């Protein structure tokens, strides 16, 4: 769900969200979204939030007090105006009961506004539930075609599969970096790797149960992960009194990775070799 | 057009080394990995259908319980299609897996599914359900059968996760479930998240044009997966080479105890034996009279907090 | 995509007869209504009158005699039958399929009577 489109597709008179920052929508990954699109006028815009009340709210289009989601409202003059007057567009004034949150009506029955049967004609105390919206070029700000998208975000016990882009950044290696890939967090070295991973396998695991291989979710490739260098820092040093120079040796440490002596132990510094 | 064709018989036979699959996304190498999850037993009843139409209801469907194994020696023309679901109709969400040639198509709907349900070859689906609707998944993909062969899937629904895995082996006169090993690869990974307990194998039916379905025999079989503790030998190629059940026989458990697949001379301690109660039985006092909690519950006054009352309640239900 | 044809329109003397028809093909999904609107010239537009998938009809005007709906549920199309033409009905003519998610609307059809 790339709302960045969303964003960017025209100039918005509401753009407003509720119980969702706009910001975090992305970062946020939903189970179901529910786009319900249709065209309003401008005065009946704010209409289209929870308890809120009018025509469009009780007979048309509601919306649940604890609604999850956005409603964004943008100009259509150009699309939906014509001089001649773009009847193609309906809305309910008339129902015998407000409507439930997110609920629809397509019935067409005359509503039944006095004792008397309708019969299904037109008549007196008899009025057409669905009613034209005249739109029209010159009409005024609250009077002009409004479109109305509304995004439901909806949670469930099945897993989330709806949520913005991924970045993808770039690839470095043969340097010790934080490394996040496909929600695995870590630090190390990815270097070219030697081992020949099955389509179906992700990671690589030692025998004591720790990673050592991953594949590149951008390009199937495969990066074996070693661990920063580390040691334990050891001073040689005589008695205070004697003097006060001191020596490092950095514990199983190469020389390259820090008077440099290279010993078994470790990195020697500070110290001279003598035969 | 629900046609009752096929006549099934049964039979049973040893599952042998048969009903392994790859159980997570994880690359090893030469090393002895132990896992606990729904497999199929070694040396188990498997159950070998023979299903012949001859050009009655005689297909019931077999329940899905914890997972499916299912096998076929026959070619990939003659077996086309699974039916899975709860109850087989249109109520009940259900999944419809068809292959083909070209390719295969799995289908979530609400589909009405036949008592008898086959495809009938163009080919033609209305005979596996009169109708579908409320469709909710579509999936199209290159087709896992493909043409002496034994065909291996193994089917399993977790936390509404569903997957099959698959395997292709080549199988000699010997018996069509032979010894060696085979793992079986994932292939479908599906978000379903619906309820599944029956399941029915579809079979194809080329018309006569001349009784107006050819005659045909078809030979697979069914097992049955349960939570069991498997030892796997990943090799140098990530590849399951070998594999122990943890609960088969004693030397296996003390296989599963020391992690490895060879065993030294001597005694070792695997497990504690111990007998299970056979039923329970509940021992409780002789008084049948109740007790007048209303008396406390729908009291017209109660008393200040300082000045609080008490009541006694004792020999009652 | 849906396709409403629209047919049987053109010039008829006052007292004549004809039949306009809407064929509904492409989506027109299960739980259709079909309607037919008036579009009087420069003026408002209003409901002919509607026919459901149950056979119910709503007429939107005290015209019933004049407006005849008959249903073809083997090709859900719908038929409006013109009798007893009078000089205040001329006006064009489209058919309106609500469908159950997205309505459609005709391409229009000229009637017209005079004496
Ligand atoms: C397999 O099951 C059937 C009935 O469920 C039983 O008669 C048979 O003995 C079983 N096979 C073995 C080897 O136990
Ligand atoms: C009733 O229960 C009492 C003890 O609660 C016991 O003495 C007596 O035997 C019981 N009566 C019967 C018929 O079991």
């Amino acid at each position: 769900a790339d709302y960045s489109v969303i964003y960017n597709f025209a100039p918005f008179f509401a753009f407003k969200c509720y119980g969702v920052s706009p910001t975090k929508l992305n970062d946020l990954c939903f189970t179901n979204v529910y786009a319900d699109s249709f065209v309003i006028r401008g005065n009946e815009v704010s209409q289209i939030a929870p308890g809120q009340t009018g025509n469009i709210a009780d007979y048309n289009y509601k919306l649940p007090d604890d609604f999850t989601g956005c409603v964004i409202a943008w100009n259509s003059n150009k699309l939906d105006s014509k001089p001649s007057g773009n009847y193609n567009y309906l809305y309910r004034l008339f129902r015998k009961s407000k409507l439930k949150p997110f609920e629809r009506d397509i019935s067409t029955e005359i509503y039944q506004a006095g004792n008397k049967p309708c019969n299904g004609v037109a008549g007196p105390n008899c009025y057409s539930p669905l009613q034209s919206y005249g739109f029209r070029p010159t009409y005024g700000v609250g009077h002009q075609p409004y479109r109305v998208v509304v995004l439901s975000f909806e949670l469930l016990h099945a897993p989330a599969t709806v949520c913005g882009p991924k970045k993808s950044t770039n690839l470095v290696k043969n340097k010790c970096v934080n490394f996040n890939f496909n929600g695995l967090t870590g630090t190390g070295v990815l270097t070219e790797s030697n081992k020949k991973f099955l389509p179906f396998q992700q990671f690589g695991r030692d025998i004591a149960d720790t990673t050592d291989a991953v594949r590149d979710p951008q390009t199937l490739e495969i990066l074996d992960i070693t661990p920063c260098s580390f040691g334990g820092v050891s001073v040689i040093t005589p008695g205070t009194n004697t003097s006060n120079q001191v020596a490092v040796l950095y514990q199983g440490v190469n020389c390259t990775e820090v008077n440099v002596f290279q010993t078994r132990a470790g990195c020697l510094i500070g110290a001279e070799y003598v035969n | 057009q629900c046609v009752n064709l096929i006549t099934r018989t049964q039979s049973y036979t040893n599952s042998f080394t048969r009903g392994v699959y790859y159980p997570d996304k994880v690359f090893r190498s030469s090393v002895l990995h132990s896992t606990q999850d729904l497999f199929l037993p070694f040396f188990s009843n498997v159950t070998w259908f023979h299903a012949i139409h001859v050009s009655r209801f005689d297909n019931p469907a077999l329940p899905f319980n914890d997972g499916v194994y299912f096998a076929s020696t026959e070619k990939s023309n003659i077996i086309r299609g699974w039916i899975f679901g709860t109850t087989l109709d249109s109520k009940t969400q259900s999944l419809l897996i068809v292959n083909n040639a070209t390719n295969v198509v799995i289908k979530v709907c609400e589909f009405q599914f036949c008592n008898d349900p086959f495809l009938d070859v163009m080919e033609s689906e209305f005979r596996v359900y009169s109708s579908a609707n409320n469709c909710t998944f579509e999936y199209v993909s290159q087709p896992f059968l493909m043409d002496k062969n034994l065909r291996e899937f193994v089917f399993k629904n977790i936390d509404g996760y569903f997957k099959i895995y698959s395997k292709h082996t080549p199988i000699n006169l010997e018996r069509d479930l032979p010894q060696g090993f085979s793992a079986l690869e994932p292939l479908v990974d599906l978000p379903i998240g619906i309820n599944i307990t029956r399941f029915q194998t579809l079979l194809a039916l080329h018309r006569s044009y001349l009784s107006g379905w050819t005659a045909g025999a078809a030979a697979y079989y069914v097992g049955y997966l349960q939570p069991r503790t498997f030892l796997l030998k990943y090799n140098e190629n990530g590849t399951i080479t070998d594999a122990v059940d943890c609960a088969l026989d004693p030397l296996s458990e003390t296989k599963c105890t020391l992690k490895s697949f060879t065993v030294e001379k001597g005694i070792y301690q695997t497990s504690n034996f111990r007998v299970q109660p056979t039923e329970s039985i509940v021992r409780f006092p002789n008084i049948t009279n109740l007790c007048p909690f209303h008396e406390v519950f729908n009291a017209t006054t109660f008393a200040s907090v300082y000045a609080w009352n008490r009541k006694r309640i004792s020999n009652c239900v | 995509q849906v396709q409403l044809q629209e047919s049987g329109g053109g010039l008829v003397q006052a007292g004549g007869s004809l039949r306009l028809s809407c064929a509904a093909s492409g989506s027109i999904f299960s739980p259709n209504t079909m309607g037919w609107f008036r579009q009087a010239l420069g003026k408002q537009r209003e409901g002919v009158a509607f026919i459901s998938s149950i056979a119910s009809t709503s007429y939107w005007l005290p015209v019933k005699g004049r407006f005849t709906i008959t249903r073809d549920n083997t090709k859900n199309t719908v038929h409006l039958q013109m009798n007893s033409l009078i000089p205040e009905d001329t006006a064009v003519y489209y058919c309106y399929a609500v469908d159950k998610s997205q309505d459609y609307w005709g391409q229009g059809t000229q009637v017209t009577v005079s004496s």
